[PDB]
């Protein structure tokens, strides 16, 4: 349902399906999978349906926590619902 | 020095080609006197005693060589002892300087590097292993270690250590973290493929010599033919049928080998005649092989024999499975053997238990049995099995 | 070294060379 | 008549002609070698030789 | 970076694991060291290898 | 950029031809690759580029 990312897309199989499949590419080619993933750009134009498209085609578990939603009315609770993630 | 010791073993037996003496005889005294080695020409003489075919002449006028001297003498020791001792006054005396500066861990360290190429091209093999307990404590890096891992495969060679050489050998490699390195890993995958053929392995060994890089040239101590040569060797032991048409056969590494060099007769030769099972014309290439391959090189002619029995086993086993009842005369005019030579052939196996094969001399036929068993697995089970309890109750008596 | 390098081999030397005298020759 | 695709159509002779042979063996075992040479119409030295490749 | 290994070495390696030098001569160990070049610049490793 | 702070400025120049030679055997090879490649015909490839 997106097109014209297939360029950006393709980067992005290789850092998140790829490891999820594969282990031992990483290891034998000697090659150190980005564990954590950034996505820069003007606000509204990627991101957004592309996760979904991601977690769709992987089929596993997925967690998605919004960035403003750590913190809580409780003080001592912020650190505690990170580490349950 | 090149090829560490391969030319001085050449001239140990040979059983054909007598033209490779002369060519062996001539770099024997051509790459020692270029060289700086003085202790390496004496060596000569205490390499060839006992044994068949001996190229020294001294009290033994069997020699077949052309060249039939090589024993030591004082006329190239003189000349060889001239330039060895005029460099290391000028390396301890540049050195001596730093030691007494002490600037840099770097100095401290390169010094000793210099020195560990050099009392190994001056003939000092227990002297050279004293340089590396100096270069370990000046060691900066885990590079560092690594050129001592070196040093001692290298000096390693001469003598063909087992046990020092080959248990620092995965030391270094391991250490805290191994990973992909290419000064590790690599070096896995050819020095640790030398020790499994004294050892007699054919099992990890195929797993690296045969599949491996494009590469792996390691100039003064091995080639790339060299490498390329022990591919048929360790590879058609463990690997089976599936993987000797993808690895061997159209690997892409062997495919430009056999059209530069097609006197190896190994990776092209035995792997068709084995692929299409047909022993009319893979009688004909055991000997070619056995007599330019394994015999000349220093690490298969010590099995020679040895491995030519694994080759036999591996075609009388596949034919075993293409048919149930056969005559022993439709199979001696199919692939052209001999009826007197076959009775030999099979009986160096079946009494051992390594094939299991019916044949009826009243009619002439042969029978195929059950190749794999349920007991036949358990009884490999029982000297297992008490293989450990022996362990346990022979130690667990000693510690009381 | 089971079965192998104890009593070697001492066969299949000039034997085998022996074997292509009568393929070139009933054939 | 394309000369890039006619390699595979050579590679396809062998291919199914070792798939032709799943579909005699069908009733299982005890099957004669000269019944299958009458099926498969080929000779009996070429159809015993690809037999003993599978 | 070879070139500019030994001149770093000689300025700010070489007085803090031998702090007689400067003493001897009667001078002061430089205070700061800067370097310029074109962006993209591999100096981070340089400063790790000082310590 | 007046003494008595920083003694001693370098210039970094920009990697070279010859420059980039030894880092790609170092930095461009943290695994196990093939010697095959040509390590001073890649530099030449590359325009400008920095450590």
């Amino acid at each position: 349902d997106v097109g014209g990312l297939d360029m950006q897309k393709q980067e992005i199989r290789e850092a998140v399906e790829l490891p999820l499949v594969q282990a031992d590419l990483y290891e034998q080619i000697g090659i150190d999978p980005p564990r954590g993933v950034l996505l820069y750009g003007p606000p509204g134009t990627g991101k957004t349906m592309l996760v979904k498209a991601v977690a769709n085609s992987t089929k596993a578990a997925f967690i998605r926590v919004n960035g403003s939603e750590f913190v809580h009315k409780y003080l001592g609770e912020g650190p505690r619902m990170v580490r349950d993630v | 020095n090149y090829e560490v010791s391969e030319k001085a073993f050449l001239l140990t037996q040979s059983k054909v080609s007598i033209e490779q003496r002369k060519e062996a005889a001539e770099f024997v005294l051509a790459k020692i006197k270029e060289e700086e080695m003085a202790p390496y020409y004496k060596y000569l003489c205490e390499e060839y005693l006992v044994n068949n075919g001996q190229s020294d002449l001294e009290h033994d006028e069997k020699s077949d060589s052309l060249n039939e001297w090589i024993k030591f003498d004082q006329e190239l020791y003189n000349e060889l002892c001239k330039k060895n001792e005029s460099k290391i006054k000028e390396l301890n005396e540049k050195i001596q300087k730093l030691e007494e500066d002490d600037e840099g861990e770097l100095e401290q360290a390169q010094a000793w590097i210099n020195l560990g190429e050099y009392y190994a091209q001056i003939g000092d093999k227990d002297n050279a292993e004293k340089t590396l307990g100096k270069s370990l404590s000046k060691a900066i890096s885990t590079g560092a270690k690594i050129d001592v891992m070196l040093t001692i495969a290298r000096l390693g060679f001469f003598y063909n250590d087992q046990l020092y050489v080959k248990e620092k050998l995965e030391a270094v490699n391991s250490m805290i973290e191994k990973g992909g390195d290419w000064e590790r890993r690599n070096r896995y995958k050819t020095y640790y493929g030398i020790h499994c053929l004294a050892v007699r392995n054919f099992k990890e060994a195929a797993k690296l010599l045969v599949d491996s890089l494009a590469t792996f040239t390691s100039i003064e101590l091995t080639s790339y033919e060299s490498i390329a040569t022990y591919a048929s060797v360790t590879g058609l032991f463990t690997l089976e049928r599936t993987d000797l048409k993808s690895k061997v056969i159209d690997s892409p590494e062997l495919l430009s080998l056999i059209s530069t060099t097609a006197a190896l007769q190994s990776i092209s030769s035995l792997t068709i005649s084995l692929y299409a099972s047909d022993y009319a014309s893979y009688f004909p290439y055991l000997l070619e092989t056995y007599a330019n391959v394994l015999i000349p090189c220093k690490y298969l002619n010590r099995h020679a024999d040895f491995f030519v029995r694994e080759m036999r086993r591996k075609v009388y086993a596949q034919l075993l499975e293409s048919y149930k009842t056969l005559s022993l005369k439709s199979m001696a005019s199919a692939f052209g053997v001999s009826v007197a030579f076959l009775d030999n052939d099979l009986g160096k196996f079946i009494p051992n238990k390594q094939l299991n094969c019916v044949i009826d001399r009243v009619n002439g036929i042969v029978e195929t049995n059950r190749p794999d068993n349920k007991n036949a697995q358990y009884h490999l089970l029982v000297k297992q099995g008490d293989g450990l309890l022996t362990k346990l109750q022979k130690y667990g008596a000693a510690v009381r | 070294e089971n079965w192998d390098d104890v009593e070697v081999d001492d066969d299949f030397t000039n034997e085998l060379k022996a074997e292509l005298d009568r393929y070139k020759r009933e054939n | 008549g394309d000369e890039l695709t006619r390699s595979h159509f050579n590679a396809l002779y062998d291919t199914l002609l070792e798939s032709n042979l799943c579909k005699i063996i069908e009733p299982f075992e005890c099957v004669e070698i000269s019944h299958i040479s009458k099926i498969i119409g080929l000779d009996t030295q070429q159809v015993e030789g690809k037999l003993s490749q599978m | 970076l070879t070139k500019q290994i030994k001149e770093i070495k000689e300025v700010i390696e070489l007085p803090v694991k031998h702090p007689e030098l400067f003493e001897s001569l009667g001078i002061a160990q430089p205070k700061g060291v800067i370097l310029y070049g074109p962006p993209g610049t591999g100096k981070t490793l340089l400063a790790r290898a000082v310590a | 950029l007046r003494p008595g702070r920083i003694d001693r400025k370098i210039e970094f120049p920009p990697p070279s031809v010859a420059a980039r030679a030894e880092i790609l055997r170092i930095h461009s090879r943290k695994m196990n690759l093939t010697r095959g490649i040509n390590l001073r015909k890649v530099a030449e490839k590359m325009n400008g580029c920095s450590g």
